[PDB]
């Protein structure tokens, strides 16, 4: 039976007209009756404006309410702050798929409030380490550079490292439009037996991009599988901390309380870290390294590690947390910590983007640690692993031989290196280079990879096992 | 008792809280979140709550416990999986069916319901007892036949009532001793402040090799049971073979795998492997999980759990040392534990002193590694144990310069030094013999000269020829192979044979999954004798190529020497190796003509 009948009790909310002090984004109350630590408040301005705030610290009968949407206008005499009795909690239901939500959980589209199945708490709870199970099958992303040789497994949490101005913010839209299991591609049985979904989460996106996301998911068919959590750059930063927690709570719902898989996207976690700096400095904490709070790693992990398959429940959350390289250096705390928690990295490279390539995925540094789980006979074709290995090897050969073309001249390169230059040109221009709206099935992308590797004679494909060459090279 | 007076993130300042010692675990809030008193001022103590404090309210009772962070030692601890602060991660999943760990869950660290068979020891009623005295053995499981319980090291007196043989749960008041007239009852389990080492009578000098079973490890770069170890824990290097060979083949009578803040999928992989690893000796079918406990932590476990992960691991290891079992921790990614220390220091406001790490990182690492060492257990009977810490280091960016890895390299005697390049070439176990130093080679002479007399000089010769070949590869790069002398070509060929058929161990086949010390020594003798016979018969005879082509069968024999079945028996294998050496000598004598 459903034990949700406990929600019928009404809890009257106290309404304090005792905002004694105001300091930056904080307001300080007094004579408060048992102020809960983390507790959303409906802070009323003198003119009547409701302005949500979150309690940030308590001391006896004083609660330091942190106020969203700035603080200007909050006086000491007329403002009245009302304590909702519980911390912020998203209203969840199996039919939010197709709602573009604001940063703070309110639907920003023209639709109505979600007919909540449950009011799940935001922070959720850590997943029992004994209850995890290893990522197994591919979660195809439609991007040729990512699907074949940077593959993503159901449960992996692999980021897309990105420079400041690179189109990563469009690769996110491409993935969210084209993501999906390979079971429909397998065509051996009903691939829609276990549904798929996505919970996009844009953080710190400027309006010229948030509107692009909304338009590009509405216009294409991706909305009926997506819960787009948009918060703007000028939306309150506390909502910017909230949004990834919101999206991961929705993902945990959709993936464990229901059964459908989900490929959650966290756009520009660097902006989330920027907002976390503001929260840390609001609490008067001293800055840790680089200005980010010392507990950066804890509040990044408490986002990333809310993903992975689960023993018993069939669903699985796949993270692709996109983040902007602050100054294009791995040594920066945010890329470093994310690569220290996540299962790999998928670079987007300025050098390739300046050549006009799209996507500008840089394969040489990008790697998926647990790719080998999502590659094999059962999921994708059996040649996928060796095709990936050989493509990476020949790309490295092509890159260094392109470096040597200017040193030893073109004519003095071994025939392997000449074929490798030809392969690198065709590779970067036809395989990595993918139309923004071109959905390439992993089987189709492997077919292109084979049509690209058959430049070389069978003997020069040393990386591929002969049992695969003897049946895939010629076709 | 005391009520919450302030909350700010994780810190929670109680009030009217007189009577709480520093570092005393206090249950916070109505949900009984576990927090430790990090600072006490007057009557109010700044509690540092582990779990999320999203719900705490001024006035919520905080109840003392009177114990610092204490692991719960006793039977039933052998098989289970624990988080940082010893919450059983199976009972939590079973009683609270949800995938998650509920906030403030308090399932007992040891299964209370299981009834353990208990057979009392030689200590009768009225016999004076001391801390650490074995007053009974409990049949835990078929692989730990006698989990010898023992009185807590900080208890002593006269036994007033001892329970007869029978089946008892952990709350059955097994023994009651009297000291100063104050009776105190003891159960099958006892708790111990994790941050203070379990005392010993005498901490001996560890001088018995920890036979990991890998050929390169036991041969060239040995570790002594009771000694420490460092490992590059970076992805793809091949840490799996090290951990699985330690937990699967080594002579350790128990293993405490402890994973600090490892990525969630890494811990999922470990928790799915360890149940399906089996031990060929001590029976045939017993899985290693019957003798190893796992302190697992996904990266989102509470930061204090990750910071206390290695401490709880080492206290469990010390417990299984005090029973006389050569337990051996495998601390995975100690750098994540250093990250946990960094976060605790920064959040506490303690001033960073080296690349952000706290000032006491060096002292804490030194102490934690010093809790190693073969030691004579406390009390009587006086069985000796040993704890070995094989602690991997995985720095932030593979820099191998941050203070945690520098401290571990300074303190850990042996650094087995995995390598990525050796793994991409599929040269398992991927040990980089250039840097993998081992300062336990000297103390092990007392063991070698006892029963493998030629081993030390033999490994010195093997290492020197290997280093000579590594140096001479540069000369081969500079100038053509022909420019090398005959002796140099001998060195290169023999060291290539080494790298291909002595260090490179399949590990998955039945013949070389476990390379015992005697087989490793006999292979070492065969290889070094091959180099010596080639060297002599060339320095006093014909060109190297002619002998090599003429004695290619001998080289094939020494190469196939890796295939000799360890299960064939030590005597049979040694006789076979002697036959191989004799045929060797006669074949080189023939080809010398």
């Amino acid at each position: 039976k459903k034990a949700v009948e406990q929600g019928f009790n009404v809890k009257p909310r106290l309404n304090y007209n005792t905002v004694s002090g105001v300091n930056g984004p904080l307001v300080i109350l007094e004579k408060v009756k048992f102020p809960r630590y983390n507790e959303i408040v409906n802070l009323t301005l003198p003119d009547g404006t409701v302005r949500q705030g979150q309690v940030l610290e308590i001391r006896g009968d004083r609660a330091i309410v942190q106020v969203f949407e700035g603080t200007s206008g909050i006086d000491v005499k007329k403002t009245t702050v009302e304590f909702t009795g519980e911390s912020l909690r998203i209203p969840v239901s199996e039919d939010m798929l197709g709602r573009i939500f604001d940063g703070s959980g309110r639907p920003i589209d023209n639709g109505p409030k979600v007919f909540a199945e449950d009011y799940l708490d935001i922070n959720g709870s850590p997943i029992n380490p004994y209850a995890r199970i290893y990522p197994e099958e591919m979660i195809s992303t439609g991007v040729s550079a990512i699907d074949t040789m940077n593959s993503i497994a159901r449960g992996q949490k692999i980021p897309i490292f990105s420079a400041s101005g690179l189109p990563h913010n469009e690769i996110a839209a491409q993935i969210c439009r084209q993501a999906g299991l390979v079971r429909p591609t397998k065509d051996v049985h009903d691939g829609h037996e276990e549904n798929f979904s996505i919970v996009f989460a844009a953080m710190g996106v400027n309006l010229e991009t948030a509107r692009f996301f909304k338009q590009d998911f509405e216009e294409n068919g991706s909305l009926e599988r997506t819960s787009l959590f948009l918060n703007l750059a000028n939306d309150p930063t506390i909502e910017r901390i909230i949004t990834p927690r919101l999206a991961l709570t929705t993902a945990e719902y959709l993936a464990y309380q229901t059964e459908r898989h989900v490929l959650t996207i966290l756009t520009d976690m660097s902006s989330y870290a920027d907002a976390l700096r503001e929260v840390s400095a609001a609490r008067e904490e001293v800055p840790g390294r680089r200005g980010y709070p010392g507990y950066m790693y804890t509040d990044l992990s408490t986002i990333y590690e809310r993903a992975g398959r689960v023993e018993g429940r069939n669903g699985s959350i796949t993270q692709i947390p996109i983040l902007t390289m602050p100054n294009d250096d791995i040594t920066h705390p945010i890329p470093d910590l994310t690569g220290y928690i996540t299962e790999g990295q998928i670079f987007v490279d300025r050098q390739l983007h300046n050549k006009g390539i799209y996507p500008p995925i840089n394969v040489l540094p990008s790697l998926s640690r647990l790719m080998k789980s999502a590659i094999g006979e059962g999921m994708t074709r059996k040649d996928h692993g060796d095709v990936s290995n050989q493509l990476y090897a020949k790309y490295a050969i092509g890159k260094d031989a392109a470096a040597m073309k200017a040193v030893v001249g073109e004519e003095a390169l071994s025939i392997e290196d000449k074929l490798s230059l030809e392969f690198l040109e065709k590779f970067e221009k036809t395989f990595i280079t993918q139309g923004a709206y071109e959905d390439r099935t992993v089987f189709e992308s492997l077919d292109q990879a084979w049509s690209l590797l058959r430049i070389y004679p069978k003997e020069m494909l040393n990386r591929i096992s002969p049992k695969i060459l003897d049946e895939f090279y010629d076709r | 008792y005391g009520a919450i007076y302030s909350v700010s993130g994780p810190v929670v300042i109680a009030e009217n809280m007189i009577g709480c010692a520093m570092y005393e675990l206090v249950k916070v809030g109505h949900d009984n979140l576990v927090g430790e008193v990090i600072r006490i001022d007057g009557d109010k103590a700044t509690i540092q709550v582990y779990e999320e404090t999203a719900g705490l309210t001024v006035g919520d009772p905080v109840l003392r416990t009177g114990k610092p962070l204490s692991v719960e030692l006793g039977p039933g601890l052998m098989e289970t999986i624990y988080d940082g602060i010893q919450r059983p991660l199976k009972a939590i999943k079973e009683e609270s069916q949800s995938i998650y760990i509920p906030r403030g869950i308090d399932t007992p660290a040891l299964d209370r319901t299981i009834k353990w068979q208990f057979t009392p020891g030689k200590f009768q009623v009225g016999d004076h007892i001391s801390g650490g005295d074995i007053y009974g053995s409990v049949f835990e499981n078929s692989l730990i036949s006698s989990h010898k319980i023992l009185l807590p090291p900080r208890s002593r007196g006269t036994i007033t009532w001892i329970a007869p043989a029978g089946e008892y749960t952990l709350d059955e008041k097994i023994l009651e001793v009297e000291f100063d007239g104050k009776k105190s009852d003891f159960t099958l389990y006892h708790t111990w402040p994790v941050r203070v080492p379990r005392p010993v009578t005498e901490k001996l000098s560890a001088d018995y090799p920890l036979l990991t079973g890998q050929r390169v490890l036991d041969a060239l770069f040995p570790c002594v049971q009771g000694g420490t170890t460092c490992i590059p824990g970076a992805f793809g290097c091949g840490k799996t073979v090290i951990s699985q060979s330690l937990s699967k083949y080594s002579n350790s009578d128990a293993i405490i795998y402890v994973g600090c803040g490892e990525r969630g999928n890494e811990m999922a992989e470990v928790l799915m492997e360890f149940p399906e690893l089996y031990t060929e000796m001590s029976g045939t079918k017993e899985p290693i999980m019957k003798r190893t406990t796992l302190v697992a932590n996904t990266s989102n476990m509470p930061v204090a759990a990750r910071e206390a992960s290695i401490y709880t691991g080492i206290t469990l290891a010390e417990y299984f040392r005090d029973q006389g079992k050569n337990v051996s921790m495998i601390a995975d990614s100690s750098s994540r534990w250093a990250e946990a220390l960094r976060e605790i220091s920064g959040r506490l406001g303690e001033m960073p002193a080296d690349q952000g790490f706290p000032a006491y990182l060096g002292a804490k690492l030194a102490s934690f590694y010093e809790r190693a060492g073969k030691a004579v257990a406390l009390g009587s009977p006086d069985r000796t144990g040993s704890v070995s810490i094989v602690a991997a280091v995985s720095p932030a960016g593979g820099d191998f310069s941050d203070p945690v890895t520098t401290a571990t390299l300074g303190i850990t005697q042996v650094f087995w030094g995995l390598d990525k390049k050796l793994a991409q070439r599929k040269h398992f176990p991927s040990i980089n013999t250039s840097v993998s130093y081992s300062k336990y080679t000297n103390v092990l002479n007392k063991f070698y000269d006892s029963n493998y007399p030629e081993f030390p000089v033999l490994r010195d010769r093997m290492k020197e020829i290997l280093s000579n070949a590594e140096e001479l590869e540069q000369v081969v790069q500079l100038v053509g192979k022909s420019a090398l002398s005959d002796s140099d070509k001998i060195t290169l060929d023999v060291a290539t044979l080494i790298k291909e058929d002595f260090l490179q161990q399949n590990g998955y086949s039945t013949y070389d999954a476990f390379c015992p010390i005697w087989k490793t020594f006999d292979m070492m003798r065969a290889f070094i004798s091959y180099h010596d016979e080639a060297q002599k018969a060339v320095a006093n005879g014909a060109n190297w190529s002619k002998l090599a082509d003429s004695t290619g069968d001998v080289k094939h024999a020494v190469s196939s020497s890796k295939f000799f079945e360890p299960s064939r028996g030590e005597k049979e294998v040694h006789g076979e190796f002697e036959k191989l050496l004799s045929t060797m000598q006669e074949r080189f004598a023939e080809s010398t003509d």
